[PDB]
């Protein structure tokens, strides 16, 4: 069933814009949405179809206090993305309250697309954690979608902000977003600003324009994470089928990313897997262990060697994990597309459930706890205080995210069979 | 009068013999007699249909 | 018998201009009316035959306070439309009064064409509801034609204005037009501006210039609704024969439209029917139910598949209706024309009697009722007051349209066998 992408907030709209442009170039699509003359792929799921093979994506672009959405409109690809579904503070509470008043019209925008599609599997949110306008509104919309579509699933490509720690209310905002995400999101794929910036310093000399270039890194991860759906293959021909292995327990649904040729601008599968398990490739910044690992390879891959590659990588034991989970790593394959450069002919990505990210959650919880004792930035404006006089949803989020941290470490423990 | 027409049109346009063109026209005509109620067995059904048209002209008056 | 199109008002003349241009391109006609050299169609009804193959349509273009009719004149197709039949406020009363003084010579323009044609079935009005000059004059002319031609019928391609609610007397104007249309119009095909921007959402990059580019939408619908007449087929070879199914009771003669490939710029008949019944393909913005549905498909449709589609649609039950009327949904076919692009060569439209349009009527009656209690905008002009001192034609229209609303809901209840 077709997937609808709910890109919201300035940062979320930037990364959704780049992702859809990336899939325009990758697929047989021109900047006006026209089927390319030069042009074997399952474009049904992500792009709505005309018989001349015009392909407008099912993007929902939500703008609040718009600045960069005007730049999105003044682009060559404005004709490409036209579901005509753009409807007009830096605080989570301000974003939540601003979302509440316009919830019906944006949800009617959702309903129109849901009706238009033959059918609907999933809502993929290009969400921004502690994203000012993006956060709060994304949390409220996340709470609305599950209630309205209980059977359906929500994924969140959360760009978790770590910038070495400007917004002073970041821990507060992020803490609230994680409560809503922990109880009201089926899946989350986490990315890190410091991790991608460190990769940027590694591969290039770019330091100052981090955000503009890191968009490309995020877009490559996003496209590669869906390529197995976008192109037919033997297995994982549907999102839920892929998601099941990656998320073994509902609470621990946050996923790690990695990409073998970070400098993708011949290598055997043994090499790409071994490279992939190394930490410099990992794009995320007491014993600790993975819960489950999965890897997808797109290129000139010889088929007899992929089992032998998994066997060798087992001998290497580069990835150490003794979780409660029995999930073993699996070598999966997808189709490298034509018309784009085939540099580094074999190129792979991994999605994994790893307990290390509990550390990153605990870092923002630590910042929040310190800030909370100080009460240096309680916000308590007319908006903040009136919306939250008790300020007790913050403590509710603190206990929920603390449950999540404890659950992660319990998953590390041998006895997650018992309650975590 | 359209499915049988397509069927005939295929069985003529592929065929390369007039003895088969004849025998395709034949089965088209016979199949229209049966899809319509003009057969020698559907006489009662045809009479009923005429008796439902009778009420239409009655209403006209 | 030949059909004459009484296009009036600025907006009505715009859509009649575009409709006749659309049928010029579709038929074997050049911009000077000459038979095209490159050129199986029944052009008798819509295009008068000149001796030297000037196919001049039977268009009666009525201008009042002309601005856009001069632009219509300075066009390449001015020679195409040359019956030489053009004869020179924003209030319904102003339009009606202005029409009254010119009523004889415009009626002589009708008489001349009626005599010139071999014979005459129908008057098709490109009418604009609450169109300033268009409304009032169209209502008066509608009242004159039925008296002068009691046997003959009037259809109205009413572009009912919904623009999210500038014309401040719009509810009053639309109210009076609906009284005249309810009691003095044989058929009405309802069109909506908000629904037309909403049908334009996903199909073309026409978000901001919608009203400018909704002309093409209206033109496609108008052409497709007549294609079964303009091109020969086994059934519905006359306007009245088609109309009879669509309007089962005289009062409820307002028809909803829909078009399967909104992005018409292979699909089986099963697919086009199921798509068409969905609300996105629909272009109109307590139980509610259709009274009767009809669909026409123009394309290379396989014949042993249309009946598959009919009964498959019966199993799907995508269209829910339990009216008093016994008229079931029916599959019809027409001929796709040559010389134009056959992209999505199968392509369909639907005309249906739906009770939902009662809601759209009741919205303008709500606006009128509120405005009427306030009496903010009575206009109080000397034209308005002198022409209606009592202001009781507004109340007569209110009770007549309220009867229409009650009759729609009467069609909904199981006992429309009694008086509605």
């Amino acid at each position: 069933r077709e997937i609808i992408t709910l890109q919201l907030g300035q940062c979320g709209n930037q990364i959704g814009f780049e992702f859809w442009k990336q899939l325009c170039a990758e697929h047989g699509i021109s900047p006006e949405g026209i089927v390319e003359e030069f042009a074997t792929d399952r474009k049904d799921v992500f792009f709505y179809q005309a018989d001349d093979e015009h392909y407008i994506p099912r993007a929902v672009l939500l703008d609040l206090e718009p600045r960069v959405i005007h730049s999105i409109l003044n682009s060559p690809y404005a004709k490409l993305y036209n579901p005509e579904n753009i409807y007009l503070g830096n605080n989570w509470a301000s974003g939540f309250s601003q979302g509440e008043k316009i919830h019906e019209d944006i949800f009617d925008i959702i309903d129109r697309e849901a009706d238009g599609s033959d059918s609907l599997e999933g809502f993929v949110l290009c969400h921004s954690i502690a994203g000012g306008t993006g956060s709060g509104l994304g949390s409220y919309l996340l709470e609305r979608l599950n209630d309205r579509y209980p059977k359906k699933l929500v994924q969140t490509y959360s760009v978790f902000p770590n910038q070495d720690e400007d917004v002073v209310v970041q821990p507060y905002n992020s803490l609230l977003t994680l409560k809503r995400l922990t109880q009201n999101a089926d899946c989350v794929v986490v990315l890190d600003n410091t991790a991608l910036n460190r990769i940027a310093t590694d591969r290039l000399h770019i330091q100052n324009p981090s955000f503009s270039q890191i968009n490309q890194l995020v877009s490559t991860i996003m496209s590669a994470s869906t390529t197995t759906l976008r192109y037919p293959g033997y297995m994982n021909n549907d999102l839920i089928g892929l998601i099941a292995s990656l998320i073994p327990t509902p609470r621990l649904h946050f996923l790690m990313t990695g990409y073998t040729p970070l400098t993708t601008d011949k290598t055997t599968v043994l090499d790409v897997m071994r490279r992939l398990l190394q930490p410099k490739n990992v794009m995320v910044s007491t014993n600790h262990c993975y819960i489950a690992i999965l890897n997808i390879i797109q290129g000139e891959v010889d088929p007899t060697q992929v089992h032998k590659s998994l066997q060798r990588i087992r001998e290497r034991k580069l990835a150490n994990f003794i979780p409660w989970g029995p999930a073993s790593i699996q070598v999966a394959l997808s189709r490298k597309s034509p018309y784009l450069p085939s540099a580094h002919r074999v190129s792979g990505l991994m999605m994994a459930n790893h307990t290390s990210i509990s550390s990153l959650f605990e870092r923002t919880c630590r910042q929040y706890d310190k800030l909370r004792k100080r009460e240096a930035f309680l916000e308590q404006f007319r908006k903040e205080d009136m919306f939250k006089d008790n300020f007790d949803e913050m403590d509710t989020s603190r206990e929920i995210v603390q449950q999540l941290i404890d659950e992660y470490h319990a998953a590390t423990r041998p006895d997650y069979i018992s309650w975590g | 009068l359209e499915c049988s027409w397509d069927e005939l049109w295929n069985k003529v346009q592929q065929a390369q013999d007039l003895d088969h063109i004849i025998a395709a026209h034949e089965v088209f005509l016979d199949t229209i007699i049966s899809r319509c109620l003009l057969d020698s067995d559907s006489r009662a059904l045809l009479n009923q249909l005429r008796a439902v048209f009778d009420q239409i002209i009655e209403l006209q008056n």
